[PDB]
């Protein structure tokens, strides 16, 4: 999902 | 002629601030296309496959426009890829660092268009089991920005047909089909799309 | 728009002295997570195994904060990882220099947090005897700062579960479990704790 | 000697560097090959490895000087980074070429440059049948990667590859090696596209 | 095949 | 003590000419210690063996001292190895360039002492015939400066025992003994001692 | 430090870099080899791998100094990037040479430089028969890649290769090892070309 | 000897 994608990840934590 | 190209480059590169990449406000479309040269090696012990291709990348920057009557009618020029911003297009499932087979040089056109075509050898994850049969094997690798969502970099292709007009005629592997398809992913969280180009090759021993 | 981003980067990098790394009085916590992509090969003659993974590294610097209002509502930006300090997170039991598979670009957010995700191929010490069995083999490698004690760089994970949602489905090897656990080592001669994250992967053919 | 320091100062510090050829000031690059060794054939990947010297010659007005103003110096050696070099590339390599010689060029007072990189090249070639009397034929094209013939013309002095240095104890003996200028056009554009075709016939 | 040629393609699309 | 560390590094590095290495007049002692992690590979067809180890290097320079009270009570700091001089310690019988496995960062302490601990993989000359016996084989490689005699760089070890407490417990090879010993050669012409540290590892298959 | 820092700044920061030798300021390079190990033979490709120290020596006026003006310093060590070094190349290598030693040289107050890179070289050599009493003989030439003998002359101090630190448990025993200066011409041009020919006879 | 040693060799000549 999101936090596996190197481009969603800045939005996760 | 040379004098004009020197002014032109000096006015675009030394007397400007470097483009900081695209933003959500000023997004960028990158056009991708593949010219597949050879399937060189298939490794059935590790499930890696090695391709050689030309990756055509095209984008346009306002900061790179010039009026060709101010610069001796120059309409385009060649320059080192270090002198300009380049998109961070990456294979999402390589297993070795990509090897570059071509000079790292681009062609810039007076409307801001940049054409950049690196030749590369890529090892990526692919199970070659059954490549020696008549059905073949299918393998796929996705290409995209490593850090930019689709709000900043949109990917497109001009055609879904991979260019095979230069595929090596005496390769160990015959190509059955080769497509390149824009894919958009949404996540249950965020408005921003995620774009990749999915390179799908079906091949078999010749 | 682009002008603002150029302004911001100029303010943060050019006009600003180099950040010298953490210190005992200004310590730094790095968050680590692994996305396991593939066990690429095992070598039974040398007890080396090769992994391919994304290593998420996230940390936060006061000297990288800005007020979005002063910069055209910009809340984050991408930048080359050379433009910034990055932590020296190292595998403690590699047998070859790590191979970087991805662009060296990081994302910086207006609160000072940096997200950086290098994709890497790692050869490390692991005895694969018995992978071709149903119980399989267990392997482990510690990641941590090479030079900074826990008084300068602390570490943590958001989850103890490694992300396997991108694991190559036709890999030669299937994963039975994969954890990432924070450990405190006192391990050398110093009286100061070094922090690591222990990545433990159980796998089989 | 103090003269050479002066000459490199005047040519390299007191000017902006050459930005490459233009349709209006095009440039001719002369290519020649000296084949030293077929090192390796790989019949399971259809790659062959060559070791050769690639002589490149071209001429810039920017690099001219009158020798009588520089202690009668007629030529000098300089690092290839101090000057522009053509982007000549093998069009069917399968590995980045490994450079085997120092990246140093020779410049002559008429602005002639002579650059001779020794290279190990891995390229696409089917070696099946190399162990027969007839051998195998393989071919790799060289040319500019980004310039058309309007900006860079390619030339050879001879169609004969120099085999006078071929390694006499190689696992492969050379039957023939030629280097031929080729021009292709296309429906769309008036611009020629030039390459030099290295055709090598060899057996065990 | 001008659109295959890495020296021609800047003039295609 | 972050503005203080910037101050400290600025005073030590930017505000001074570079240290030119030790001299016959101002000699330098380098302390070497080894932590052996793994004998990862023996090659019987070429008589090469591959080790993975930590090489602890310690020396002291007067130009790197500072008063902690003048710098926020900073007593040590980490810095890129390129910012400082480092000794040219070399294996004398390597067969490949050493591979560096750790970041090139050192720790400098306010007395001027430097600690630098590179993790390396080394291929060196060693005949492994007999490794699969109960007696095992013995291999040895000398370490020293490449260009400095003992008049300029002296070597010592804090102990003659190699640190085995991180040795990979599932290595294909078991260590029977591992010593690191300082050696002094002299020659007839020449008054200088020539110093090396002799690493001697006895090992067999597990 | 104080004196040495002064000297280095006087020799390296005050001056333009030496531009390499010229016909009017020519240069002699002395070469010798210390053979450490024949590491690997490959009979599929006729490549042999050697490990050796290559001693290079030469003398530059621009590096002289009076030891009395510099605290009686008679020599110093310095990074090879600080000075000019000759482009001595093996002429039949098949891979880029691997450097095994720190790139540091020793300079003496009369202008003499001593530079001793350790290298692993892969070069063309047919190892057939190495498992016999008589062994095989191999040879590789070393010289400047870009300078003729009008600018760089080569010499050796002895015809014999130094074998006193050849690895005693190598797979291969050395029967003879020589290093000899040769002069050759090419049909086209007047310049003499100088190389040092390293000839090694060896067996299992 | 001393001319076999990269640390001593500057002296032999
Ligand atoms: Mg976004
Ligand atoms: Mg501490
Ligand atoms: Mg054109
Ligand atoms: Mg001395
Ligand atoms: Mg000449």
């Amino acid at each position: 999902g999101c936090c596996s994608d190197p481009r969603c990840r800045y939005r996760c934590r | 002629s040379q004098a004009n190209l020197m002014r032109l480059k000096s006015d675009l590169f030394n007397r400007s601030p470097m483009y900081p990449g695209p933003t959500k406000d000023d997004p960028l479309t990158v056009t991708l296309g593949f010219t597949l040269q050879d399937i060189v090696k298939v490794d059935s012990s590790t499930n890696e496959v090695d391709l050689v291709y030309y990756e055509q990348q095209r984008w346009k920057l306002n900061s790179l426009m010039w009026d060709p009557n101010e610069y001796g009618n120059i309409t385009d020029f060649r320059t080192s890829a270090a002198d300009i911003w380049t998109p961070d297009i990456t294979a999402y499932s390589s297993t070795r660092p990509v090897q570059v087979l071509s000079p790292q040089i681009a062609v810039v056109t007076h409307d801001g268009s940049v054409m950049f075509i690196p030749a590369q050898r890529l090892s990526f994850m692919c199970d070659p089991t059954g490549v020696d049969s008549e059905e073949g094997v299918t393998c796929a690798v996705k290409f995209g920005s490593w850090v930019y969502s689709g709000f900043e970099i949109d990917l497109k292709t001009d055609t879904d047909q991979v260019d095979l007009s230069s595929y090596y005629a005496s390769s160990k592997y015959e190509i059955l089909s080769a497509t390149q398809t824009r894919q958009v992913q949404h996540y249950s969280c965020c408005p921003e799309p995620y774009i990749d180009v999915n390179l799908v090759v079906k091949f078999r021993e010749r």
